[PDB]
This record gives C-alpha cells, sequence and structure tokens, in this order.
C-alpha cells in the first residue's frame, strides 16, 4: 500500500464560500478534527453528492501500485493488482503547484500551506505535519476520499 | 549608480520598457527544469554570479 | 467546373485498395488502418465495437479531410494480444449482432400484424 | 518559377515565419472566431470527458506521444478534465503567467484577499496547463500571449 503523505478525518464547515456556487464542481471549505489543519477543495458534486453535515475521510498518497513509482502515467485499465487504495469512493490524480508558508523569520518555517491541482480542480491545505510530504513536483499526488463516515 | 541614471532616463517613472530576452521567463525556466527546491539551500557562490 | 462526379464518392478506384495497414513507431504494439472510400457510417461503428472489447487500450478514428473519402483507425492493445485480431473479431462480432437484430425484426414483424408485406 | 525564388520564399516569406510581427512585436495571428469561443467554453473547470471522448480528441491531435494521460478523476468513473487534455497540445514546456484579465474575478484587489483561486488566473508550468480559462488575453494576438511564448 502507498506510503501515506497525509491522513485525516475532516468535517465540513461550509459547501459554498462566497456562496457564488456552480454546477458539477463545488468548492468545499473544511476543517480537520485535529483542529490544526485547514482545507479548501473542489469536488465533482455531480458524481459525489456531498452534504453540509457530512464527515469525510481524506488520504493523500505518493503512489498506488504499492511502493514503487507510477510515473509512467498511462492509466492502464488492464492492471488488477489489489495494491490499490481502491476501497475509497472518490479518487483524484494531480500535481502540486505551490507550497507556501512564512519562512522569513527566525527559524520560522513554522505553519505551512500546500496548493494542489487535480486537473483544474484546485486544493489548498494548511498544516505543519505535512512538511515532509508537500513538494512542488510533477504530476504524482493522489487524493483519495472515502466513505463520508457516519 | 545605475538606479540614479535610470531615474534620469525615465522622469515620468514608468516601469515598463521593451527589451530582448525575457529574463524573468528564463530564470523561471531554470527553476522548472533543474527542479530547484525553493526551500532547500541553494548551491551557488555569489562571486561566481557577479563575475 | 471542378466538382467530382458524385459516384466517385464511394466506388473504389482501380489503382487503390480498400484497407491499408501501417505500424506506429511512437509506441510498441499498435496499428493504423486506412479505410478508403468509407465514411462516418462505417468508421463510427467500428470504433464503438472495439471500445467494447476490454483488451483494447485505445481506439479511435478520424476522417482526415471532409472532401476526401477516407478514414483512419488507430487501435492499440496489450502485448499479449495482437491488435489485428481484435479488429477482425470486432467486425465479426458486429456482423453477429446485426444478424440477430435482423432475425428478431423479421420475427417481430411476423408477430400478429397485418399488411406486413 | 525557379529554385532560387522558391528558396527565397520558403526561407523568407513563408507563413509560420510571418507570425510575430515587427509592426508591434506581438503575434500577428492567434486563435479566432468560433474556436476561440470553444476554447473558453472548454477550459472551464467543470468540463469532464469519458474514455471515448478523450480517445477521439487524442486521435485528432498531431504530435501526440501516444500515451493517454491518467484522468484527473479515477473514481467512481474515469474522467478527464478539460484543462488536462489541453496540456497535451501545449509544446514541450512553454510557460506563461497571469493573462487572466477578462471580466472574471476582480478589477484586482479581490485576488489578493488570499488567492481564493477565484478560478480565473491562467497558470501554466512545464508546458502543462495548471489552472484557469483561456481566452483572447491568453491566446489572442496580445503581446503577452501563449502563442507568443511558443514562437
Ligand atoms: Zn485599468
Amino acid at each position: 500500500m502507498a506510503g501515506i503523505l497525509f491522513e485525516d478525518i475532516f468535517d465540513v464547515k461550509d459547501i459554498d464560500p462566497e456562496g457564488k456556487k456552480f454546477d458539477r464542481v463545488s468548492r468545499l471549505h473544511c476543517e480537520s478534527e485535529s483542529f490544526k489543519m485547514d482545507l479548501i477543495l473542489d469536488v465533482n458534486i455531480q458524481i459525489y453528492p456531498v452534504d453540509l453535515g457530512d464527515k469525510f475521510r481524506l488520504v493523500i498518497a505518493s503512489t498506488l501500485y504499492e511502493d514503487g513509482t507510477l510515473d509512467d502515467g498511462e492509466y492502464n485499465p488492464t492492471d488488477d493488482r489489489p495494491s490499490r487504495a481502491d476501497q475509497f469512493e472518490y479518487v483524484m490524480y494531480g500535481k502540486v503547484y505551490r507550497i507556501e508558508g512564512d519562512e522569513t523569520s527566525t527559524e520560522a518555517a513554522t505553519r505551512l500551506s500546500a496548493y494542489v491541482s487535480y486537473g483544474g480542480l484546485l486544493m489548498r491545505l494548511q498544516g505543519d505535519a505535512n512538511n515532509l510530504h508537500g513538494f512542488e513536483v510533477d504530476s504524482r499526488v493522489y487524493l483519495l476520499m472515502k466513505k463520508l463516515a457516519f | 549608480e545605475d538606479r540614479e541614471v535610470l531615474r534620469v532616463i525615465f522622469p515620468t517613472g514608468d516601469s515598463k520598457v521593451v527589451l530582448p530576452c525575457n529574463l524573468l521567463r528564463m530564470i523561471w525556466n531554470a527553476q522548472k527544469i533543474f527542479h530547484i527546491n525553493p526551500r532547500l539551500p541553494s548551491d551557488l557562490h555569489p562571486i561566481k554570479v557577479v563575475e | 467546373m471542378n466538382a467530382p462526379p458524385a459516384f466517385e464518392s464511394f466506388l473504389l478506384f482501380e489503382g487503390e485498395k480498400k484497407i491499408t495497414i501501417n505500424k506506429d513507431t511512437k509506441v510498441p504494439n499498435a496499428c493504423l488502418f486506412t479505410i478508403n472510400k468509407e465514411d462516418h457510417t462505417l468508421g463510427n461503428i467500428i470504433k464503438s465495437q472495439l471500445l467494447k472489447d476490454p483488451q483494447v487500450l485505445f481506439a479511435g478514428y478520424k476522417v482526415p479531410h471532409p472532401l476526401e473519402h477516407k478514414i483512419i483507425i488507430r487501435v492499440q492493445t496489450t502485448p499479449d494480444y495482437s491488435p489485428q485480431e481484435a479488429f477482425t473479431n470486432a467486425i465479426t462480432d458486429l456482423i453477429s449482432e446485426l444478424s440477430l437484430l435482423e432475425e428478431r425484426f423479421r420475427v417481430a414483424i411476423k408477430d400478429k400484424q397485418e399488411g406486413i408485406e | 518559377q525557379s529554385l532560387e525564388t522558391r528558396a527565397e520564399i520558403q526561407e523568407l516569406a513563408m507563413v509560420p515565419r510571418m507570425i510575430v510581427t515587427p509592426q508591434s512585436n506581438r503575434p500577428v495571428m492567434g486563435i479566432v472566431q468560433d474556436t476561440l469561443t470553444a476554447v473558453r467554453k472548454f477550459t472551464k473547470r467543470d468540463v469532464f470527458l469519458e474514455r471515448g471522448e478523450v480517445m477521439n480528441l487524442l486521435m485528432f491531435l498531431s504530435t501526440w506521444d501516444g500515451k493517454v494521460p491518467q484522468p484527473a478523476i479515477l473514481k467512481p468513473r474515469p474522467l478527464w478534465t478539460g484543462k488536462q487534455i489541453f496540456s497535451l497540445i501545449i509544446p514541450g514546456h512553454i510557460n506563461c503567467i497571469r493573462t487572466h484579465s477578462t471580466h472574471p474575478d476582480d478589477e484586482d484587489s479581490g485576488p489578493y484577499k488570499h488567492i481564493s483561486p477565484g478560478d480565473t488566473k491562467v497558470v501554466v508550468e512545464n508546458g502543462e496547463l495548471i489552472m484557469g480559462i483561456l481566452c483572447k488575453k491568453s491566446l489572442g494576438t496580445s503581446a503577452g500571449s501563449l502563442v507568443h511564448i511558443s514562437y
């Protein structure tokens, strides 16, 4: 199984920030139950009906096919290796474009934000625990969303 | 000294001039191709740059 | 005047052949089929029968220029299975579906109807 | 009518060489008419394609390496986003910025209110479209445009 970059169970604060709202894609505003990490994320609401009262599980991984790399691209439907984080209801693939915190100060390098792009569906995370896993790198990172819990 | 001369060149104080070779876009290409990490310490001695 | 004779739209030319197969070198195990004097009626259906097949990695067709009767089909399959066989099978399979459709239709017409002929 | 004049035209006057005009150092030609409206409509973040439509578009491209990119949505069903398919067209590593400046987002102070992506900036890197709708401001004959950067 993929080396876990980030893992948490999130609660939805709001589904429409500014409220402007649109079709198929919707911008969630969320907060992690650790209450030390923040999240802003687009999801395809047309194929994954989110609710304001819903409590989601989110995972971030650097790979799927277990441990070796997958930078081949070419989604390859013919694979069948149960290595996959396939048990999850919603999965996205994408690239990181910015990451992003105060570092000018003494020591600083404290509290951190990551910006991710999943083919034009944007994501933003704030933290400090993901400091070893956020990188402005080529198309490699996957967002797995599951269950929406209970 | 260059800054002082440059004020005399553009008394109206506009920042926008036509020049060859987009230096910001090239530098931006250097970061993107060499995969330079903005957080990791750079491996470059300043005197090499000046020379 | 410069307008072709309209029958030249579908009759094969005496110095031409109906299909032509050329390999692609960009990726391993792949093929390019040229169908001459054919149109979207044929091209579009063969695309859908191939995509139904789970061994096919990629399938697509493109009519290179509207004034020019010809279509190309790119198909790519897994190394374990030749792409040519999928195409032949895809037609035969399609031939079978249309044959069953024709038998069911004639029989459905044969159902208690009147003035059927 | 000769090889010398055919050479002189091929080398000097031929259209891929008449692209960026010295008339005002910006491209002479960029994407026009109906295609330009269709490019706007296509890059919006809400566009998604099934395996069949992507394969059909890939089939119409020219320099396509032959490797279908992984869809931005794997589950519950395969989906490619619009920007993503566009990234196959953008050459080797052409890279712009900004050029969002349509009537979409804010007359400027709104985006600084923290980069609530809004959804209008056009960012591309390593020749791959990262975000934002394309238009006259990116593809047009404007000095700062994408077509200018390819040339
Ligand atoms: Zn103004």
